[PDB]
């Protein structure tokens, strides 16, 4: 379903387009990007403890980029969490 | 005779430390009892079970509590969701924060762990009652929480051996260390006692 | 580990090393065995020396060495510590070890199924269970349950189709496998095997998974065991009505002949007789052979799922029936003379199609359905359709109360339902007729006929009513 | 399932 | 040569018959016994092994089958590990017996 | 190739006597219960039972042998012999071979049987030709059984 | 195997001692 909405980027070319649509989003979604990260990170999170390795590793990459060039709701605390979500898989 | 079920147990216990009603009692009686206390002693008893079943047949006089209390049974680490947690902590801190019912009061904030700072030394006038109050009201990741660490700290720190053994009794303030998790404290504490320096040292060795 | 090869010198002199090692560890847990690992709060002695001598293991860089280790963990049974290891070194060295042994293919499966991994797990157990490895058939059934749940959830990375055939395959495979284990556990129990033939039965039963041909061939048909003959041709999507039906009728009649038996030998315990020498007795009235036959026909529907061709209706349904009459399973015995169809309205059969199928029999006059035993197939009809309009009716009552407006696949009645009533009333008419001017005087079922007739119009105009508007406005307020 | 034997007319000839 | 094929506890052999075509690399006693001959004519030899638990298939092995089985176990060893291992070979079976089966394992 | 569970269910269902057997030739064993027979292709994974129980006293040997030359139809391959405490049995039997690489067997009657007499049967051989030899545990003794295809008013099908 | 082969012809004698 995430996928579908290209709201959050997956592949490291999209992450412009995306970045920019993200400024002009309905504030009642930017709220819940934090949300949003965390979930599809914990998704590929929990996919990898399940070639395919590097496309999980790739995403993680794109997800962490995405949340480092938007400024948004807990930018703090989630940055952070999806940063050694990421070290783990690796 | 017979272990009874801890439902008629906690019965037959209400029958003696209680015998006259208190006045303050609320939400009516179950089988000859108020149905809040025998809620608190099985949970102290720790058979949730014998207290679901007080709360089924009680269903239309406790309202909400049903729903909420059939929750906490399910979840596991005795804590609920933070939506149900929020919506019976709230309501609990709206109106019933001073109920005449003291056993209505202690079962709400164990089941929501809130109200750390009241000790409901009402019911809980054991030092164990408090104890287990309070370790059920412990939380991990900012008002009106409590956590291991502070908890641990805050009873050695504050209230000392010198609380804890004015009545000449070692094994209370040892039980009160031991039983969160600060093991070397109650070691020492314990290994100073020339009477009880043998089990002090062994109580180490297992640890060890 | 190529034999005749000067290496083996090399790895002989680590060997003792290691054994030795396993020594100090074992003679450790033995030392400090009931020793606490905590005292007052900080660690004893003995719980510093076992982090002293552990932390020297998990600190080499020896490879032979904690190859040796998970092996000797894996021996010793401590799946506590080998899988938390973390480590994929050991992932690794199980992918080798993995085809070659079932306790080592469980250790790996089990580190997929933490991380998520479900179709590989279920990969490992399936080829593990079509394998001419050393395993026992129960042992091949759960890792084929195993690897069917596994194959059934989504893992990442893998596409769906793929998934579907793995779960199907292990599903085929694993139904097979459970057909063979009934047969053999039931030919090592039957009392009219030779001891000498049970022993060969049990070397090619228990092991690899066969197929259905010999299963069927060289076991289930030479033991007469017909319901598992039944469960075979399900299995292998089995093309063939007579045999079937053949089939069918060699279940019925050889649990007839039991139940028949089992009942003598209970009058004889209540008659004071002696049993044939070992016949363990029966304390209590065991069932009439229509009960324990309907048990049988039962049990294996369930295993089906009555959307089998071992269940064609058509054909089953005046079978059963056939044997209610030329048994004497009826009211002679205190038996409900409609059994039959409340068998296989129980069984989950739609109406239309029993009603369907009765209609048949009464046209074409078959077998026993002849004469005056019609009488009880009328009956039969009577029975099939109350409980039809009884359906209309709730399922009205239904749909009321959850509105909407639907009914699909389900029949309907037509014309045909209220038709086939009124020549029911015809035949009848003609049977208490022919039975009024009986040889050696009329026949007692007079009143018995007239109920029926009462019952059969009072049917007729219920479905008269239905046909008539009353089906259309079923969800209406009356 | 006992076995269906097929006839001797088929069997032997001629 | 010879072997021990060992049953589990409880398997008692009934009966052992061969599942292949009879052997035979020639129509006359000289050649008959040539199992070298027909390697690759006529697949090697099987038996069912009848017990009162299954039915274990045991399986003739040929030179080729030996020659590469064991040339399989010097996958990881050296130079010399090689000519040690063939060179059992060509003392029972002569040099050109044993390079015919190098051969065919080729 | 484990026993089926069928088998084991039969074999300990046995009242007096049971018995184990080996068509190697075409992958197939057999199990006598009593007056009961039981045939599967072993090399199958879950085989079905091939059932014959017509014979009505305790079996006590049982081979598959070469047909009689210009007797049967060519499909017919081998003979199922069948001896029990009473008679010896002839069976046709057509083992032709399935995709699989496992012979499909079925069965045929013959109206061919003799008294046994008075001399147990316990082995059965047979020769290229389709001769039938027999001997037992009771003496020394070996009998041959002949059968043809034409009956005869002086001489029956099976002596 | 799932797949059935019925093969009267030549079966085992389910109801006799072996040969």
């Amino acid at each position: 379903i995430i996928e579908r909405l290209k709201l959050v980027p997956l592949n490291q070319e999209s992450v412009e387009e995306r970045v920019a649509a993200f400024r002009n989003f309905s504030d009642e979604i930017r709220h819940n990007l934090s949300e949003v990260l965390l979930a599809t990170m914990n998704i590929l999170f929990t996919q990898f403890k399940r070639d395919r390795d590097s496309q999980l590793r790739s995403q993680a990459r794109t997800l962490i980029t995405f949340a480092g060039m938007i400024p948004y709701r807990t930018s703090g605390d989630t940055n952070a969490r999806l940063v050694q979500m990421e070290v783990l898989m690796n | 005779g017979g272990v009874p079920g801890t439902y008629q147990l906690v019965r037959s216990f209400l029958n003696i430390k209680l015998p006259a009603p208190l006045p303050g009692l609320q939400d009516g009686e179950v089988e000859g009892h108020p149905v809040w206390a025998l809620i608190y002693y099985c949970m102290r008893c720790g058979d949730l079970l014998a207290a679901s079943q007080v709360v089924n047949r009680a269903q239309h006089q406790l309202g909400e509590f049903k729903t909420w209390f059939q929750e906490y049974m399910n979840s596991k680490d005795r804590r609920l969701s933070p939506a149900t947690e929020n919506k019976l902590r709230l309501h609990y801190r709206r109106a019933l924060r001073n109920n005449t019912d003291p056993y209505k009061r202690a079962v709400y904030c164990i089941i929501g762990r809130c109200d750390v700072t009241d000790n409901q030394s009402e019911v809980a006038d054991k030092t164990e009652d408090y104890l287990w109050l309070k370790l059920n009201q412990v939380c991990f990741d900012p008002q009106d929480r409590l956590t291991l660490s502070q908890f641990q700290k805050q009873l050695l720190e504050d209230y000392g051996e010198s609380h804890f053994t004015v009545n000449q009794q070692p094994f209370l303030y040892f039980q009160v260390l031991f039983l969160t998790a600060q093991f070397e404290a109650a070691v020492a504490f314990l290994f100073r006692m020339e009477r009880l320096r043998c089990h002090a040292v062994h109580v180490a060795l297992v640890l060890f | 580990k190529p034999a005749n090869d000067s290496r083996k010198k090399a790895f002989d002199e680590r060997k003792i090393c290691y054994n030795l090692i396993h020594q100090v560890l074992d003679k450790l847990e033995s030392d400090f065995a009931g020793e606490p690992e905590l005292v007052d709060g900080r660690p004893t002695l003995a719980a510093t020396k076992r982090m002293e001598a552990y932390n020297v293991v998990n600190d080499s860089s020896d490879e032979v060495f904690h190859f040796d280790m998970y092996e000797w963990y894996i021996e010793k049974g401590w799946t506590d510590r080998i899988l938390s290891i973390d480590s994929p070194h050991v992932i690794t060295y199980l992918q080798r070890l993995a085809e070659t042994d079932f306790r080592h293919a469980e250790l790996l499966c089990r580190f997929y199924t933490t991380r998520s991994r479900f179709f590989e797990a279920a990969q490992v157990q399936t080829n593990l269970a079509k394998s001419d490895l050393n395993i026992s058939l129960k042992d091949r059934i759960i890792l084929l349950s195993r690897a069917k749940g596994n194959a059934s959830v989504n893992t990442i990375g893998i596409s769906r189709q793929q998934q579907q055939q793995l779960n199907h395959e292990a599903s085929e495979l694993l139904e097979i496998a459970h057909i063979q284990d009934d047969l053999l556990e039931r030919l090592v129990a039957d009392p009219r095997i030779p001891e000498e033939r049970k022993a060969e039965i049990e070397e090619f039963l228990d092991g690899p998974i066969r197929t259905l041909t010999d299963l069927f061939n060289d076991y289930a048909d030479q033991a007469n065991y017909y319901d598992l003959c039944l469960l075979i041709f399900h299995a292998a999507d089995f093309h063939n009505p007579r045999t079937i039906m053949d089939t069918w009728n060699n279940l019925i009649n050889q649990s007839h002949f039991e139940a028949e038996q089992r009942r003598e030998y209970w009058e004889i315990v209540q008659a004071g007789g002696d049993l044939p020498a070992g016949v363990i007795a029966p304390i209590a009235e065991p069932p009439l052979p229509y009960v324990y036959v309907s048990q049988q026909i039962q049990l294996i529907a369930h295993r089906t799922s009555l959307d089998s061709l071992i269940f064609p209706v058509n054909s089953l349904l005046p079978v059963v029936c056939a044997y209610a009459i030329n048994n004497g399973q009826d009211a002679s015995i205190g038996a409900d003379p409609c059994w039959p169809i409340q068998l296989f309205l129980n069984l989950g059969v739609p109406h239309a199609l029993m009603v369907q199928v009765l209609e048949n029999v009464l046209d074409t006059q078959e077998a026993p359905f002849t004469g005056r035993r019609r009488k009880l197939v009328v009956q039969w009809i009577a029975m099939a359709v109350d409980m039809w309009v009884r359906e209309v009716e709730r399922r009205g009552a239904m749909a009321a109360a959850a509105a909407s407006g639907a009914s699909g696949s389900e029949a309907v009645m037509g014309s045909w339902v209220s038709e086939l009533l009124g020549r029911a009333d015809q035949v009848l008419t003609q049977i208490a007729g022919t039975g009024a001017t009986l040889r050696g005087g009329a026949a007692s079922d007079a009143e018995e006929i007239a109920s029926l007739r009462r019952t059969v119009k009072g049917l007729k105009r219920s479905v008269d009513m239905l046909l008539g508007g009353e089906m259309a406005r079923m969800s209406f307020f009356r | 399932r006992k076995a269906k034997l097929l006839p001797m007319e088929e069997a032997l000839l001629p | 040569q010879g072997t021990w094929i060992e049953l589990e506890n409880g398997n008692r052999t009934i009966e052992i018959g061969l599942t292949t075509a009879p052997f035979a690399a020639a129509k006359q006693p000289l050649g008959f016994g040539n199992e070298l001959a027909v390697q690759f004519d006529q697949v090697p030899g099987e038996f069912a092994v009848l017990t009162n638990t299954g039915v274990h298939i045991v399986r003739r092995r040929r030179l080729v089958d030996i020659f590469a089985k064991a040339l399989g176990n010097c996958v990881s060893a050296s130079d010399d590990a090689l000519e040690r291992e063939v060179r059992k070979f060509i003392n029972q079976y002569g040099r050109v017996e044993t390079i015919a089966a190098a051969l065919a394992v080729a | 190739h484990n026993i089926p569970d069928k088998v084991f269910e039969h074999l300990n269902a046995g009242e007096v006597f049971t018995k184990l057997g080996l068509f190697a030739e075409i992958g197939y064993a057999w199990a006598s219960i009593d007056s009961s027979l039981f045939l599967w292709d072993y090399t199958h994974p879950n085989p079905e039972l091939i059932g014959y129980e017509e014979a009505t006293h305790t079996i006590t040997a049982v081979a598959l042998v070469p047909p009689k030359p210009g007797v049967f139809v060519k499909t017919i391959t081998h003979v199922l012999v069948v001896a029990t405490t009473s008679e010896i049995i002839l069976l046709g039997v057509s083992a032709t071979p399935t995709p699989s690489g496992s012979k499909s067997l079925t069965l045929y009657s013959t109206r061919m049987s003799v008294h046994r007499g008075g001399s147990d049967v316990s082995f059965i051989v047979g020769t290229k030709d389709g001769r039938i030899f027999l001997g037992g545990e009771s003496d020394t003794d070996i009998h041959e059984i002949f059968y043809q295809q034409e009956e005869r008013w002086f001489s029956s099908r099976c002596g | 195997h799932k797949k059935l082969v019925i093969n009267k012809d030549m079966r085992t004698d389910l109801f006799s001692p072996p040969n």
